[PDB]
């Protein structure tokens, strides 16, 4: 549910 | 598979492929530029790194959902097809690691090559990690950990805090904090510390490099918010 | 490859793979399905469409990406990366058209069966001709009319002008009078015809019914919408 | 550009 990097 | 097709064709058709969100045949040219055994150029990076990431994506979200299938029903069909996605997931992983291993880190001289690496190395652990229940689960936690530690001893000795890598190999060691090792409080400090030490170093930047890290930097902010 | 699996399996595994948007999964369990050799339910032939179509679909997008980027070119690295992409294309819509002739249609006895796999046969050279530049360009098209033909015969003959199978071929067979044959009269009138033959038929139809039939006169509609 | 069958 939370955020890695993404473009 | 792509040994006889030059560098630069293998390159030019990665581009092509991402153009036309075919990432199974981008990362499969990737692989292809990696293996004629020149360092690879930032951008090249990126490329190797969007192919994987999508790949290894899609595998993840189709694990997910046949994970939680599997869990509402405890025949053997839904753990034998998680199964099969599972295995197909630990071997784009294990491509991916053998690529960084043979020999993308070990060439690689110049802080932001060798971060951008390392975070990777990281990643694709984490991602086995997500997916280990056996004898050898506590040592790929320790294996993404690893990676992601030296990452940041190398970002913070190398680089600004606003660095775009820098930013975003913090940002997904503290969702392998929170997610993986089960330490969010760990989590949330490092995203706060990163956030902040950001923030402030903010006034030395272009306009365009602003846009870069203020965008990551909401990442960071979007999980506080999640988390706290 | 899918020999070893029972054929209930495979239905399991081709619900399990939709769940997961794994198409490309979902197509393979669905053709060890039919070559189970047995008939296929309606169900079961709702399943095989909408695999094969999303894997041609997403073949089909990333054709037109790279033909457009070819035109505007015109080294040989988009054109080669256009034919590949073109032959996994044809490879697909060649699977699925043998499976509809070994052997789908020749054992579909009812209006039902025998016309949905009639109006796969028209789509699946539908989109050859898509692609066809050669020799076997105009058999492929007049391949692609007689099917859709034989279907419209049989569901003017054997189902209401509602019956969604009906709606989908006619508004399947407009649009090859439109982009491929080069006949949007022939396009425009069709779907016109099928539209008031439908709108007349809904009072007999249940909620239900009704709602299945005026989704697919909405696709009609927004093509007339388009033509006109 | 015009609209095949979709689900
Ligand atoms: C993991 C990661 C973090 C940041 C970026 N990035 C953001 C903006 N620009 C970049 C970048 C592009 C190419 C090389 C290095 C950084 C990209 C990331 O992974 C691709
Ligand atoms: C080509 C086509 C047209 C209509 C349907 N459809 C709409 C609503 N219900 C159906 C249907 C489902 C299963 C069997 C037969 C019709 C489906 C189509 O292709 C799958
Ligand atoms: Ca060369
Ligand atoms: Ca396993
Ligand atoms: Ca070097
Ligand atoms: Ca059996
Ligand atoms: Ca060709
Ligand atoms: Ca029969
Ligand atoms: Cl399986
Ligand atoms: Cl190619």
């Amino acid at each position: 549910r939370p955020s890695s990097w993404r473009q | 598979a792509m040994g006889s097709m030059e560098r630069a064709s293998l390159i030019q058709k990665a581009k092509l492929a991402e153009q036309a969100e075919r990432y199974e045949d981008m990362a499969a040219f990737m692989k292809g530029a990696v293996e004629k055994g020149e360092e690879l150029s930032c951008e090249e990076r990126n490329l190797l790194s969007v192919a994987y990431k999508n790949v290894v994506g899609g595998q993840r979200a189709a694990w997910r959902v046949l994970s939680s299938i599997e869990q509402k029903s405890n025949g053997p069909e839904v753990r034998e097809y998680r199964e099969k996605v599972e295995t197909e997931l630990q071997g784009v992983c294990d491509t991916v690691l053998g690529l960084l291993d043979s020999h993308l880190i070990k060439e690689a001289g110049d802080a932001e090559s060798r971060v951008f690496y390392l975070k990777m190395k990281g990643d694709y652990y984490r991602y086995l990690a997500e997916v280990a229940t056996g004898d050898d689960k506590k040592r790929i936690i320790d294996s993404a950990r690893s990676a992601y530690q030296e990452a940041m001893d190398i970002s913070k000795k190398e680089m600004p805090p606003t660095n775009p890598i820098r930013l975003g190999l913090a940002l997904n060691f503290s969702v392998f904090h929170y997610e993986i090792a089960n330490s969010p409080e760990e989590a949330i400090s490092l995203a706060k510390t990163t956030f902040d030490e950001a923030m402030a170093d903010l006034h030395t930047l272009s306009e365009d490099s602003y846009k870069d890290s203020t965008l990551i930097m909401q990442l960071l902010r979007d999980n506080l918010t999640l988390w706290t």
